[PDB]
């Protein structure tokens, strides 16, 4: 439904090459900073569950967690970024294309408009 | 240093000391007593903290806001002109209170200084804090808690029709 029938989307593709148009998302974004806190809380959850040390045990597999959380979150944060622009798109050129279904509007200051007052009593 | 005109006060009219006793008053020489025990020293802790003050005097200003655009001239959904005419009229707000503060002030010194003759010289403060509350009523009460420029709009509106209908 909605964008899953676009045209000239390409079937099982992650990113496609018109995003890359889109800037990168950040290395330091506060979302991928989430997604590295998820992957550390991944690893403390394991050494828990193992009993190992929660928070010194494994550096190695934290570090591993940390940087497959991360490296995904990017490229999760990077077709979301695709796929919002895509619909401000297709908003923008809908709303050209058919403009008398947003038709603009007489702007009234609020000295004209009539608005009534409900006292407060 | 407040300003005379702002703050009005009568000219004082002391009677003069005329004494037709010989017994000595005691209010005399306990005021005297007064002045040499406590006000020579206060006046010259006094003295010697203005000469500090005065040794390194420094300014405050008071904030000059220039008008921006009222809300009759803001269009619909202008958020930032909604916002500088909202702010404006809540400064506007705060200064009629501060309006209607200061003959509140004028009326209660009168009540006080007049004496038993408050009910007769007094009736001009009373004639001037009753146009300000007049005023200050039709305003602004009954927008309530939430009062924004528009309701106020909104009740200068519903009056101004209510005048037009009263003239037919």
């Amino acid at each position: 439904t909605m964008m899953s029938g676009r045209p000239g989307r390409v079937p099982l593709q992650f990113l496609p090459n018109e995003a890359r148009s889109l800037p990168p998302p950040k290395l330091t974004d506060p979302r991928l900073v989430y997604m590295g806190f998820l992957g550390y809380c991944s690893g403390l959850i394991d050494n828990a569950i193992r009993r190992r040390p929660v928070v010194s045990a494994g550096l190695h597999r934290q570090l591993l967690y940390v940087t497959s959380f991360v490296f995904f979150g990017y490229y999760l944060l990077k077709r979301q970024d695709y796929m919002y622009a895509l619909r401000d798109h297709d908003m923008f050129a809908y709303v050209k294309s058919h403009p008398e279904d947003f038709p603009e509007k007489d702007k009234k200051t609020y000295g004209e408009i009539l608005e009534e007052f409900h006292p407060v009593r | 240093s407040w300003d005379k005109d702002v703050y009005p006060e009568p000219p004082r009219r002391t009677p003069a000391p005329a004494p037709q006793t010989s017994l000595p008053n005691p209010v005399t020489y306990l005021t005297k007593i007064f002045d040499l025990l406590v006000d020579r020293p206060v006046t010259l802790a006094r003295e010697f903290i203005e000469q500090q003050h005065a040794k390194n005097r420094y300014y405050y200003y008071h904030r000059e806001f220039r008008r921006v655009p009222d809300i009759t001239e803001c269009e619909e959904k202008d958020i930032l002109c909604m916002f500088e005419a909202e702010m404006q009229w809540r400064r506007d707000y705060k200064v009629d209170q501060e309006i209607v503060n200061i003959i509140q002030e004028r009326l209660k010194a009168c009540q006080q200084r007049e004496g038993e003759s408050y009910r007769q010289n007094c009736a001009k403060e009373l004639e001037q804090f009753t146009q300000v509350s007049k005023a200050f009523q039709d305003r602004y009460s009954d927008l309530g808690a939430h009062y924004s420029a528009r309701k106020c709009l909104a009740k200068q509106k519903q009056r101004m029709l209510a005048e037009r209908k009263a003239a037919k």
